RNA sequence: GGAGCUUGACUGCGAGACUUACAAGUCAAGCAGGGACGAAAGUCGGGAUUAGUGAUCCGGCACCCCCGAGUGGAAGGGGUG
RNA sequence: UCGGUACGGUUUGUGUAGGAUAGGUGGGAGACUGUGAAACCUCGACGCCAGUUGGGGCGGAGUCGUUGUUGAAAUACCACUCUGAUCGUAUUGGGCAUCUAACCUCGAACCCUGAAUCGGGUUUAGGGACAGUGCCUGGCGGGUAGUUUAACUGGGGCGGU
RNA sequence: UACUAAAAACACAGGUCCGUGCGAAGUCGCAAGACGAUGUAUACGGACUGACGCCUGCCCGGUGCUGGAAGGUUAAGAGG
RNA sequence: CCGUACCCGUGUGUGGGCGCCCGUGACGAAUCAGCGGUACUAACCACCCAAAACCGGAUCGAUCACUCCCCUUCGGGGGUG
RNA sequence: GCGGAGUGAUCUACCCAUGGCCAGGGUGAAGCGCGGGUAAGACCGCGUGGAGGCCCGAACCCACUUAGGUUGAAGACUGAGGGGAUGAGCUGUGGGUAGGGGUGAAAGGCCAAUCAAACUCCGUGAUAGCUGGUUCUCCCCGAAAUGCAUUUAGGUGCAGC
RNA sequence: UAGACGGUGAGAGCCCGGUACGCGAAAACCCGGCACCUGCCUAGUAUCAAUUCCCGAGUAGCAGCGGGCCCGUGGAAUCCGCUGUGAAUCCGCCGGGACCACCCGGUAAGCCUAAAUACUCCUCGAUGACCGAUAGCGGAUUAGUACCGUGAGGGAAUGGU
RNA sequence: GGAGCUGUCAACCGAGCGUGGAUCCGAGGAUUUCCGAAUGGGGAAACCCAGCACGAGUGAUGUCGUGCUACCCGCAUCUGAAUAUAUAGGGUGCGGGAGGGAACGCGGGGAAGUGAAACAUCUCAGUACCCGUAGGAGGAGAAAACAAUUGUGAUUCCGCAAGUAGUGGCGAGCGAACGCGGAACAGGCUAAACCGCACGCAUGGGUAACCGGGUAGGGGUUGUGUGUGCGGGGUUGUGGG
């Protein structure tokens, strides 16, 4: 998604898309948001986390 | 990265030899099975 | 028009004036270096003259102890062409 | 599987020098007697009964430098051979896959919702490492957006400059 | 076409063509979510044409759009 | 307001009917021996679904050596096999 | 005119929900029965029927010609003749769609009396090489409308005066 | 200590309110004053080889795309974002404008932290070479009023016996 | 405080009070309808209609007076489904926020007209505007700072440095810091290490090598680690623990 990571407090980032003639217009950088299923512990109900990838690898880790 | 198994698997092997996981194949496959740990204080509780 | 031998189709300059809105343009005696041609005098800093070219910014290719962001370097810059 | 690259090995071309035709070779002028047996039909990446290098085995005691009449040829001891076929320990781009466990399901049933065709959880079936999405990216795009589209002039335009 | 144009324009019923296999394609939003439709190729979207009668000739070069692997070119990435 | 109504609810009294309640009636449930409908299922099969290595039967081009003959412009074209 | 944020569907365009309305005549479709015709059914004649984006024509809806209006009675109207009038009709209520957007049987028409992008507040006192305006007195001096260049020729920079 | 200012029938230190200066308070708020309550330390501070561990992680770095800096990606460091890949713990990392060696400064990926700083809806005190009813607030006068617009919004005029 | 007063346009009629201290002035309290975040539910804001619980009223409902009843997040507590774990949720009880105010602050998004004699980079401008969020101020702040050899030693703010170096379709323009002078001057707590208790998995099913520390016994004893919870410890660059 274009979303914002839950735990990481991560969010989008704005800026510019500078074509060759330097015509800069606004594109936004997004965090890499996947909708992982996060059990509390083995046996939980793994609800849903729009969480980034820098918080899939390390940081919070369930799935 | 070495880790600490619970059951012998054709990728990971025994419990405590040398682990060569594929970067995600653990927490999406192994850690639901309760057969693998992301090593934090496990290299000596393994002993 | 022809015949000889050559590279001045030079490096550093330049009094002076032509003209000029400014930019640009043009001539330039003569000064030195080191050359050509000539026995020498001298002439040669392109063609009988006037067109054949474009400013600036910006990159490029070489030479130079010019600078070199702690210092030695360097990249980058700088002058010259 | 195509095929890889580091590699732990059996280790590669009837062009001249011919018992002998081994990228270079070489701590040495056998790894002492201390090798995969010149006995048979010998028929293989060469296949050319010739092969220094040779496939299934040898009068269970000898292809020898120094019986080289050749680059010193006795290099399965130094080059642990270029190591062609690769023999398997790894890596590991692609080619194709099968699988499920991520992930996607307006496919199914149940639960607090019975106050519900939204939600969420659970089992369930299906896909399934695909799509989607993020960051990078080639293309394409009047679909929208900002803008350009000169002057002269005997009005302007056309022509020309 | 309020407020100078009522028309030969627009629409139409009819005809094709193109797309869509179904949380459709198309459209509105960035998305969810909607409409399309509680429809399902005899349906829906788009383009042209325009009851009906006789018919709709020639051209695939240009450009679309459609399907095609000898390839060349090929940008971030791999790479060194 | 007059006359006459209708509707929703409330309080007090009266009639009988019903029924809780002791009092009769409608039935109807228990574990145990027998047995059934065969519903259901540790095997398998009747029928038929479907697909496997592996032997394969027609498809062919824009595929590679064949060259069996064609003009060539150093390059291609027919057709089994 | 350009941008940001809003405000507007009480007019108008379309749509959604629920209601209302259309005098009066006329034409006579499908159908049904009858006399049938016809081996049969098609068809005719009858009766009944009551159909239509049917006909004429009031209300209602529009607005075709025309005269009048034109500092109107009226910022779009009036008189007479007009088209529609069971329909792709009119109309009521309530609601929905909003500005590069809506809606549009399409005219670039309507979106609150000026829509090829509404209106309002803000950037804002936009900006114009263009136009207009610039207010009291006298004394002295006193031009130019040429050159060159110019996206320049009604501007300007430099010179000239 | 009072000749500020304003009023009174004119131009008032001495008529009035006041001023100069002095008093001024229950309660409130607040300045602050002492005692109570709570908050520590029952030496390892020193010197010691340095035997060992730690000094803030998907973070720093590096590559990709941007932002930002005088620095317009240029050759650019420092810093910040998003995406990959992805570290160490002092003999580590960081900076010193690419980068490298030596030399210096500091130890990021925890947080907190008064002052000087700006500000004016509001009350008090004051002043003006500020305006004096077309001025000055849009608003002296029932003012954001009447009126205008559907709405957002616009928006006056009006003082003197 | 002391003689009038009954606010005013706007001055008219009333009818009253006041020297027992009135009007009047300051501070504190009570009352404080209805709407408005508006919050019981609804709503054309200022109105419609309720639940429970007290408390009136009628013969009896109807009626009346008072209080709570919104939502969300956080916490305490019972709870705990599909399904057992257990969460999701689900009651309960306290605590909180919400909305506004002229500006000033920080974080994020972020134009255009304009200028560039056109225009696109650039400007305009981080501007207007938009969103988030608090404060009496905010932010920043305590060196992973500058400096270049004599170094200074948190931040902030004012004057210069300076229209300077630079940077710019090197156009229009944009433009620091080094460094000095000043206002003021304040530094601290943490995490990491380890030591200590606790739960829960691993460990022992004990012989464990450890019981405040030294030898000898000594119960054979929980010695020993882990996922966290808490208590000390520690806070630094002359490196520090």
């Amino acid at each position: 998604m274009a979303a914002v990571c839950d735990i990481c407090g991560k969010g989008p980032g704005f800026g510019k898309s500078v074509s060759h003639s330097h015509r800069r217009t606004s594109r936004r950088w997004d965090p890499n948001i996947q909708t992982v299923h996060a059990v509390t512990r083995p046996g939980g109900n793994k609800k849903r986390l729009n969480v980034c990838t820098s918080c899939i690898k390390a940081g919070k880790i369930t799935r | 990265m070495k880790l600490i198994l619970t059951a012998d698997v054709d990728h990971l092997g025994s419990i405590g030899d040398t682990v060569e996981v594929k970067d995600g194949y653990g927490r999406n496959f192994l850690l639901p099975r309760g057969l693998a740990i992301v090593a934090s204080r496990g290299a000596q509780k393994q002993a």
